[PDB]
């Protein structure tokens, strides 16, 4: 069981990292803008918050995986 | 119903039913005719004996072979053999069941047509099919990618297949087989004093070949060992209570397979033909054919043929490639074991050539799928 | 009578083994296929069941032959 | 919902979902047809292999490329590729999600129309969009002022943009790409 759950944790960590990369790319694109469309102004904040949430989730997952080890 | 699977060969006839593991009957394909007067009264006058009874009474008969080098030379004798197989041997009327026959690749067209006509007009089977000998071997082996090396009596051929797509340009055919080895055995046994001339004496030499022969891993070293010492000697007993003592000739008979220059021929040994066939295919499939070689036929039962074949191919072929020679036991019947399997398959039960189809289309029908 | 029936049991066992060999060979061929024809898909199941039936019949026959012994 | 982002290329097909960092599936855009007779019984016959299995069994197939120099030459084979991508590879029904395609600049008009029709009448996607290959590069790069130099297989093109105002008279197109290099090799 231990090995299977460790593998599942690894898969979840990989998925979280894959999400972080795309969100960081989108925020990197949106930052350069100078007079963004009103919708983009809200979308930038939404992505900024989602990045933080994903980073804490990644931290928690890695901590749990290390704890099992 | 059960469909007969006969395998008219060059040196033996094997006939049986589908869904079995061995031929129902197996007997030599010879026809013997009496040679002498006949003096007693009340004994049945037989024009010609056929099958095994002729082999039993070979003393006073002139045995003849209807088939030679795969091709059929005498047709009356072949029809007699077929009649004997269907009625006396199998003991089943041919009208009820279909039949499946086997013919070697690259044979003359006329053969197929004449076979069909003799199997429809005279015997009146409800359906007949004919298949290439090499292909049926792969059903028995159990794979789909390979290079079969069927080596029967009379002729030997190579047919590479990949993913069930037979390559027709790589097929190779050669006329070196057991009969030439028997003749060479007679010719070289002449040296020690033993002289075999008549046909029955040839039959005796064939038994000598079958029992006492093997293939040396290396030839020059084996000859040196046989000359220096006297350990490679065997004693055999004739029907006349006489003892033959064979020495070197134990491994000079099969050796002609790898060195066809002994008989005056010019083609290359069987390993070179196999290698050339492999290298005549595409680049991307050579590895798979290298990995899976297959042997069939009676002639490939010599003790030690697989090892020498593997060694020679490995020496010829590049490194970094792994060569295996799939050489299962009971390879003798391998071809036949294919046909029965091919008969069993549900799909194949749609591919026969019904009698009315031949009546309408004509003789060309069989060649459409050739 | 005992000897005759024992011989008949031996013959039946031989025939059963001869059938098993052919059925196993056919199944061994059919397994390697990767995209079988629709008919072959059903024939494979039929042969798989026939093999089991023959094996149980062989077990019963050998048990009876031993019991006579 | 998630919107598929397929990039039908000239030498490879990359298909995936939005909000990812890499294509879900990537495979060559070739169609192989069998060349030889076929002697075994039961194997079940196939008219033409498509995608990666064709690359696996290249020994006995005649591989053909439906696309060349960006333009689409053979359509019945380009539709087979799209069907394989949507059903076998991605394993998602195309009806639910929209789709985004990419087409090189200065290509014939008819191409766009035919692509649209094949993506509406046959596959029935609820919405489709098509974009120029060069422009999408600048989102990935992260800037707005630049001169992209996209060089795929088949063709190579240059599209200069400044403050998000693509200059259309400066665009350049040329038919030198990987296929010609393979032939020269
Ligand atoms: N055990 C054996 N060892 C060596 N040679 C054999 C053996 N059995 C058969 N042969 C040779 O093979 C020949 C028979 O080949 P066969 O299997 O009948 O081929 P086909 O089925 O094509 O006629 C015989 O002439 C004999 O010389
Ligand atoms: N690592 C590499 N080194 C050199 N050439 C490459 C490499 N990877 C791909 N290529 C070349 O690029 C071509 C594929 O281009 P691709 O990225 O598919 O462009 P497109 O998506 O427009 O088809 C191939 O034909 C190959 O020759
Ligand atoms: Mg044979
Ligand atoms: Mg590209």
């Amino acid at each position: 069981d231990l090995k299977g759950q460790l593998a599942k944790l690894e898969l979840h960590l990989n998925k979280t990292n894959g999400q972080i990369t795309a969100t960081e790319r989108t925020i990197n694109y949106l930052n350069k803008l100078k007079n963004p469309d009103p919708k983009t102004k809200t979308q930038l904040i939404e992505l900024t918050e989602k990045l933080i949430k994903l980073k804490q989730e990644f931290e928690t997952t890695i901590n749990s995986q290390h704890e099992i080890s | 119903t059960t469909a007969l699977v006969c395998d008219n060969g060059s040196g033996l006839v094997k006939a049986g039913f589908a869904g079995d593991d061995a031929p129902r009957a197996v007997f030599p394909s010879i026809v013997g005719r009496p040679r002498h007067q006949g003096v007693m009264v009340g004994m049945g006058q037989k024009d010609s004996y056929v099958g095994d009874e002729a082999q039993s009474k070979r003393g006073i008969l002139t045995l003849k072979y209807p088939i030679e080098h795969g091709i059929i030379t005498n047709w009356d004798d072949m029809e007699k053999i077929w009649h004997h197989t269907f009625y006396n041997e199998l003991r089943v009327a041919p009208e009820e069941h279909p039949t499946l026959l086997t013919e070697a690749p690259l044979n003359p067209k006329a053969n197929r047509e004449k076979m069909t006509q003799i199997m429809f007009e005279t015997f009146n089977v409800p359906a007949m099919y004919v298949a290439i000998q090499a292909v049926l071997s792969l059903y028995a082996s159990g794979r789909t990618t390979g290079i079969v090396l069927d080596s029967g009596d009379g002729v030997t051929h190579n047919v590479p297949i990949y993913e069930g797509y037979a390559l027709p340009h790589a097929i190779m055919r050669l006329d070196l087989a057991g009969r030439d080895l028997t003749d060479y055995l007679m010719k070289i046994l002449t040296e020690r004093g033993y002289s075999f001339v008549t046909t029955a004496e040839r039959e005796i030499v064939r038994d000598i070949k079958e029992k006492l022969c093997y293939v040396a891993l290396d030839f020059e070293n084996e000859m040196a060992t046989a000359a220096s010492s006297s350990s490679l000697e065997k004693s055999y007993e004739l029907p006349d209570g006489q003892v033959i003592t064979i020495g070197n000739e134990r491994f000079r008979c099969p050796e002609t397979l790898f060195q066809p220059s002994f008989i005056g021929m010019e083609s290359a040994g069987i390993h070179e033909t196999t290698y050339n066939s492999i290298m005549k295919c595409d680049i991307d499939i050579r590895k798979d054919l290298y990995a899976n070689n297959v042997m069939s036929g009676g002639t490939t039962m010599y003790p030690g043929i697989a090892d020498r074949m593997q060694k020679e191919i490995t020496a010829l072929a590049p490194s970094t490639m792994k060569i295996k020679i799939i050489a299962p036991p009971e390879r003798k019947y391998s071809v036949w074991i294919g046909g029965s399997i091919l008969a069993s398959l549900s799909t194949f039960q749609q591919m026969w050539i019904t009698k009315q189809e031949y009546d309408e289309a004509g003789p060309s029908i069989v060649h459409r799928k050739c």
